[PDB]
């Protein structure tokens, strides 16, 4: 098997427009 | 736009956490083992294993950015989790860590492969495990930086 | 003589977080 | 900010030709956040910085020139030509940073690019960074803030020391060079 992804953590806090 | 330094990565076991740090995505060989990554090309192949410092690395991938390596030697850690919390940590040794508030065993389980920040934000070193008595944690082992940047110079 | 304006922002409040979105 | 580590983002608000219309007419309807502010007059781009419900920067970017908001232009609330100081009452949406009270030596640069640089005090105006970088990357970053361990205002960028095209060194306004112009008068 493999390793997925399934979310990311921004550190900076970021929202996005 | 948005690019996180922090995966929450999974397997078909458990679930941990994976930190960019130089262009590669880094974790520990207890969750992973000699697994690859998937991507949208297909599986990729680790860069670097590392299995007597608990190390795994693949290239970073898409939707991240990687984190500077510490270099104003600061005790004053802090350790992110995979719910996104914040827990202060002094640095009691070159690979250990103790906390400022002891937590259940719990809050820290699966945050492991995540990354300790010193007041800068700058990466000092990755979670690897918890130290526990009664399950109650009150200190953290980790992964320093400069493990990270020898096994790159090889 | 023109006047000084703002062309963006820092903002240095931003505790992480999860990214939102599947 | 209040504890944790100090981690940041920035937020591209105008270009170049809509920064220019609204310099002329002085005008600006946008909404403002954060503590630190990226700041142009077209020709020159720098940073300024809210301290104590105050917008600070350098007079050697900012000249006696006013700032645009939603009511129009704002005339200056302190010049200190020899300090390099000048300020404007912070804009209404901003957040303003606490000044340094624990006398810490462990200071970290803010760039414009909203990196976090460690600096090691060597002075009441003078800090080495802990890994000399090159002079195009501080360029723009006047007049942005230094902070503590505690995320806390311990004073603003002014000049970089730079020997062959790397700087080694910074040079800043301390916090206590505001109080004394917010004390003083003209
Ligand atoms: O102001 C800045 O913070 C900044 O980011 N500015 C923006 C926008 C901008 C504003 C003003 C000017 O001035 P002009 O060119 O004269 O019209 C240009 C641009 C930017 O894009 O740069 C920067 C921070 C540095 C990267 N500020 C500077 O450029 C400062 C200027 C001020 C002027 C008032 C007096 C202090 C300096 N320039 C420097 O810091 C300059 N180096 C020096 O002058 C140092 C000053 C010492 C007091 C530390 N001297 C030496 O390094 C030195 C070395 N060897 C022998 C002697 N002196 C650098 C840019 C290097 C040329
Ligand atoms: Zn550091
Ligand atoms: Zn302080």
């Amino acid at each position: 098997g493999s390793v997925v992804i399934v979310g990311r953590i921004v550190l900076s806090g970021k929202p996005a427009i | 736009q948005v690019e996180g330094e922090v995966q929450i990565v999974s397997t078909a076991t458990q679930t941990f956490l994976a930190t960019c740090i130089n262009g590669v995505c880094w974790t520990v060989y207890h969750g992973a083992g000699t697994r690859t990554i998937a991507s949208p090309k297909g599986p990729v192949i680790q860069m670097y294993t590392n299995v007597d410092q608990d190390l795994v690395g693949w290239p970073a991938p898409q939707g991240s950015r990687s984190l500077t390596p510490c270099t104003c030697g600061s005790s004053d850690l802090y350790l992110v989790t995979r719910h996104a919390d914040v827990i202060p940590v002094r640095r009691r040794g070159d690979s250990r860590g103790s906390l400022l508030s002891p937590r259940p065993i719990s809050y820290l389980k699966g945050s492991s492969g995540g990354p300790l920040l010193c007041p800068a934000g700058h990466a000092v070193g990755l979670f690897r495990a918890a130290v526990c008595t009664r399950g109650v944690t009150k200190a953290v082992d980790f992964i320093p930086v400069e493990n990270l940047e020898t096994t790159m110079r090889s």
